[PDB]
């Protein structure tokens, strides 16, 4: 099981950047994924989610940040995408895919996050 | 002697059931001929004549309590034999024992 | 003990067997029915989220079941697929042999998430959930139930005096049974 | 209705410790679930605890937890040196559409 | 008042069962000693003497279209109950009404 | 005419069961409000008064034979059934036939 | 209403229930029996290809089983190991305590392929497959089996008066349940 | 013909089926009832290695499961995990709605490895493993069961007359089923 | 008995268009599955409807299909500019031994 | 899951060549495999298939190529081999190996076919 | 309790060949599997013979084997140039608490 | 599935070493480990075995190596460890660990033994 997020990359203020986690190893098809973020020294703070196609495919935002990001997928590609724009200072930090359901017979610790990307805004 | 105490009473009761014996139609009560799980219906209608619908409803109301109790104590999980027991039941009370004449269980009239 | 009722002339008195009043006649055990009543009929609100107030999930309890020959068309059933926040299922798959209640005019079909804090979801008033000949205690995913109540009857004599489309309203739901409930309908 | 922690929690080596995380009505009393994660310094959070009781293969038994009222509690008995750690307590709360709440962290020192 | 309108009749009935209370012999009874499932059946042979196996071989045709129309409506997947309703109805015909005696259908003779 | 021909009796019964239909108090029988698995068992004390137990338990053992045979035969995975065939047997004994009066069988004293 | 045969003095006549002729005396369960006979014993064509014929797919028709207490010597039985052209199952496993038919002195195995159009196999004339000890009115996978029919019985009063090799032929078949199928003895 | 009791006076007799002698009154199924009577009370050695060597392997016969409403306390219950030298299961999973024996002071849990030589563990007295007012053939796995019997009984009229804490002992075993067979209690 | 299939479609972005594959009595029109398969230029084939009407995960619900008589076709609504590709339908022939045949195959253009 | 096809060579006409197909990622002992061909410019043509061990073994080829193509597999090895043997002219063609039963719950596309390999005769 | 075997056997090709594995009865013919492995000079053992009878996917029918009161035998039939190797039966004593015992392994030659 | 052991080196008489079999590929929380060897020129023995943490979790050694070696696992990194100690004379040998259960649908050969580790001591 893998999921490599990159596309993180120091941006101007009010500008627009792409951040793509892509997943193997298990059945992305199955699965919501959210985005979550960490800014330096604080803690986690949750973006948004996307479900699967089964059960609608709609997805879901938090306040600040609704209006502003858009969260998709594509199952062809297997990969979970974030589109930030209008990127006004605030949104620094380390972002973080994370996938599906918790309840796995076999699938372990350190199969549900990924490695973080750096997004910074300056 | 059943009284209805609901908030209302739908008098009209709209039923569908199956025909365990339908006078088959050639090859129609062969499955492979037959109809699909979704035509086996036959439907009808009956209104609260006689006041026996809300009579009905009432009985129905009356037996959920009973039912419940019965269920929890059984261990079977599909239960089908309500209704032999029932019958068992209605022979046993009747023909169970010793028939003496004139006595008021005894009904065979001579 | 379980009440029994039999068919006066055109009337219903439940046959009391402490005693033995003979005058009534079961010549055949087909004369023996039972039937599912809607609760619909006695008025309650149909509105879904006035349904789904009685109903409560609980951990603890197995399901029972148990069969009817006879039912009613309902104008209202409901359908629902409901999952946890992180994606998982609170109810269990319908088992084989277990359809969808055959005649109603109205599916209420209510997707969405909840907290589905139980195992099973029970009627918080003790009725049943009537499915294809079928009446179940606990709520089963993706099928179409109506709520209802089963008695038994003993028939007279006489075979003749006793005895299609539809439509779906979808529903999106967040904290579905819960004390305040988010639901809209499209 | 956002979850809340303590600062910080200190104990010696071997000793049992306790982490609170304190919800409201509408968070852990509702009947969701509470998931602790590890995050050591320098790398990303790892499941620890999830579904309020379950571990993920792998994971030592000296981490558990429970949930009462409206908070819930992790227990690691025998620290060692490795345990070093932020651990983030999350639930899903119900008046704010289901979404995501995170405990804002407590740091661990042995 | 059957009579046989099939091609053709084998008049023999070459037949097995088994026999639910054999006169066991010692252990036998017991599972972990008794026959294997291959070793539970009797055999024995029948002939159409009184014409009578012409007869049971219509009699099983007759039944079918009946029975099947049973098996549509019924929701169980598997049957076991229908000779204890047989028996039922059987008791019910004669038993289940008040008995006037010389009437064609109560059977006491004084 | 059953006498105990067992190492031991344990002369007294402790027993268990559930009773099907318990003077419920209010919202007790409703499922979702009822007892758990657990709590549905109520129990008693009887003991070796009039002989009884070590004739109950001798009973017990000359069942096991005929039952295991029963079992043999039979398709079915669980059995429920076993009453109901023994009332419907118990009926068919006594009125299963033409009842002649003075008859050692008709049991009906005028 | 199924037909319930009662023997009299070494012959059988189908009591009929609407009138009530008491000589007929049945005082125990044992005296009631289910018996299973093979449409062989009529004189129907066992050939492979002519018993084939009377079996096709159909979708939409849940099955049903019944069981029955004795059976007769089978001259066939038949055992089905089809499979779609790209490798599938068209016929569905035998569920738990299903087992083949006891006792046949041929047991026709034919394997092969074919289109398989429906979710299960009937039989046309509206027979049943017999296995040990349970009729079912569809085919089961790798599982031996006779056609046959079922009849009900009062035995009487007295018990006594009324109630091993098997080789194997394979067939490999291409087109089967089509008009014109390809079968090869080996 | 399984033998029926009838309640005498404050005395239990057989009832012989083949006379009939009315004086017996069965007005109601309410007075029928199954018992299950724990062979401990007879005196039988308790010690696990005494009670294990009444248990035994076998393949080749399917097991059987009968109900019964009413039970004994039992002192002694037993709870078997035992797996082959490599780790596999010679124990079947319960299944659904087979739960524990609900009263015994002792739980004998035992814990280890075996031959495990056969598909199902039988009895060789042939007496019955009583689970919650269940009564199989076969030992399943991890599940606290009870030896005993079952009998069925026709109750008097009168009702009155007729009709918690657990510990467990852990063993670790080497050789389970075997002529000289290593348990070490902890 | 080959199957057919018209040598080129063509149609405006965002519209709907279908393609035919016509058998024969012994190829559709006897109950077996037909398959379609879309090969851009210069690659391989992959599956886009396998089983008649089925779709493997991945593919959009864009495409789907069906079958009468002794057709099928394939329906694609909302073109794309990746659509342009060759689409092949594939059955079972049943009077050639159950071997594949394939279609002529169809270009698309946008 | 992949299928790796090998030994296409350019060839004279009537010698031999031998084909492999080396399967990984799925239950090679459990499927049944396929040959088929494109020649330049023109569509697809099934030439031929082997069946699972437990279902016989056999294998089945198609009119034109009969008796002079034999098919085989090795699942000690998970290979599928197609020895061409009198390799008269009008084989020229790209050849795919074509994997098992379509009726997959996760299998997916691209899980079917190989990539392709050119046989010339010449 | 250790089991044996012998030094080395022999045969031509195309000819079948047993290897015998005796023990004991506490080890054999006491119920435990004998599984068979098969080294190749130069490499590791792999499994060939699992559970007394099972084979794991891939291993030619050529290998099969059999068990009886105290001893076993590995029946290769069809020797092939690449079956030079050295064979080892294993079981489990049941006197040496379940601990695995292996037989002195055996030399092919063809 | 890959079993992958080393560690195994020259030794003096006397000494200590430690040996590791790093599992990928397979359910490893719920399989029993076997150590087993081979001298040169002899046939195989069997060392020991530990039982996985669902079943106790305990350890057995065979007579002549017991009180000397100590056999363990780690299930957050997928190792199984056998500690040598007291190395005296005669265990000089290939190592081999053996995992689980024999009774696979799918495993089939190659999958339950190493390639083996070489300790000699000198
Ligand atoms: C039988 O009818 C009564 C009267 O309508 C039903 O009672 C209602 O009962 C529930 C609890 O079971 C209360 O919450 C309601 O307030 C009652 N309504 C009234 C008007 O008093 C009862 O539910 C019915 N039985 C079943 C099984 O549904
Ligand atoms: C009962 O017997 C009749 C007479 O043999 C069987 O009828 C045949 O019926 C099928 C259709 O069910 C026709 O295709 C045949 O042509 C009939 N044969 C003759 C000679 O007319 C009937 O099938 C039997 N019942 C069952 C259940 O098998
Ligand atoms: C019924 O009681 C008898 C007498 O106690 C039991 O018999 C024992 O039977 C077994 C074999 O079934 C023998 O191994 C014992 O030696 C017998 N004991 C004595 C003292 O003779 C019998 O087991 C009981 N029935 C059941 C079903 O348990």
């Amino acid at each position: 099981v893998q999921l490599v997020e990159s596309g993180g990359g120091l941006v101007k203020p009010g500008g627009s950047l792409r951040l793509s986690c892509a997943a193997s190893g298990f059945s992305f098809g199955n699965a919501w994924m959210n985005w979550v973020r960490q800014a330096p020294g604080k803690g986690l703070e949750w973006v948004g989610r996307i479900k699967s196609k089964s059960d609608g495919g709609t997805t879901d935002y938090a306040a600040p940040v609704k209006d502003r990001f858009i969260i998709s997928r594509d199952d062809s590609k297997k990969t979970l995408y974030l589109q930030m724009n209008s990127l006004r200072r605030e949104d620094t930090a380390v972002y973080y895919c994370v996938r599906g359901p918790f309840y796995c017979d076999t699938c372990g610790p350190n199969d549900y996050w990924g490695q973080g990307t750096l997004v910074t805004v300056s | 002697a059943i009284v209805n105490a609901q908030p209302k009473c739908n008098p009209n009761l709209h039923y569908w059931t199956t025909q365990d014996e339908g006078a088959a139609i050639g090859l129609a009560w062969i499955p492979y001929f037959g109809p699909a799980a979704e035509g086996i219906y036959i439907e009808g209608l009956m209104h609260n004549q006689d006041g026996l619908i809300c009579g009905l409803r009432q009985l129905a109301n009356e037996t959920t309590q009973a039912l419940q109790l019965f269920l929890r104590a059984t261990t079977e999980l599909r239960t089908f034999s309500i209704l032999n027991r029932k019958a068992i039941d209605f022979l046993l009370q009747r023909w169970g024992g010793t028939c003496h004449i004139l006595g008021p269980d005894c009904c065979i009239e001579p | 003990s379980i009440p029994l009722g039999v068919i006066h002339n055109s009337a219903l008195q439940v046959s009391d067997v402490d005693k033995l009043v003979c005058r009534d006649k079961l010549s055949s055990t087909n004369q023996l029915r039972s039937v599912g009543l809607n609760l619909e009929g006695n008025g309650v609100a149909t509105d879904v989220p006035s349904a789904t107030k009685r109903w409560g999930f609980r951990s603890g309890v197995p399901p029972k079941v148990v069969n009817y020959e006879a039912g009613e068309w309902a104008e209202n059933c409901y359908n629902l697929e409901i999952k946890k926040p992180d994606g998982s299922e609170c109810l269990p798959a319908a088992p084989d042999g277990i359809r969808g209640f055959p005649r109603c005019r109205y599916v209420h079909k209510v997707s969405g998430t909840g907290p589905c804090a139980g195992d099973f979801a029970f009627h918080k008033e003790g009725a049943f959930f009537l499915y294809d000949r079928l009446a179940s205690t606990v709520i089963y995913r993706g099928t179409t139930f109506a709520e209802g109540v089963v008695a038994f009857l003993i028939l007279p004599q006489a075979k003749k005096d006793f005895f299609y489309y539809s439509t779906t309203i979808r529903y999106q739901a967040t904290g579905f049974g819960t004390n305040e409930t988010e639901y809209l309908f499209e | 209705s956002v979850l809340t922690q303590p600062p910080s929690v200190s104990g010696a080596p071997g000793q049992r410790v306790t982490i609170s995380c304190t919800g409201s009505s509408s968070n852990i009393g509702a009947g969701y679930d509470v998931q602790w994660y590890q995050q050591l310094p320098g790398t990303a959070p790892k499941v620890l605890i999830y579904g309020n009781n379950n571990r993920p293969s792998g994971v030592p038994d000296r981490f558990s937890g429970s949930k009462s009222g409206s908070s819930a509690s992790l227990a690691i008995t025998g620290l060692q040196a490795e345990d070093e750690a932020d651990y983030y307590c999350q639930t899903y709360d119900s008046r704010l559409r289901d979404q995501w709440v995170f405990g804002g962290g407590t740091k661990l020192t042995v």
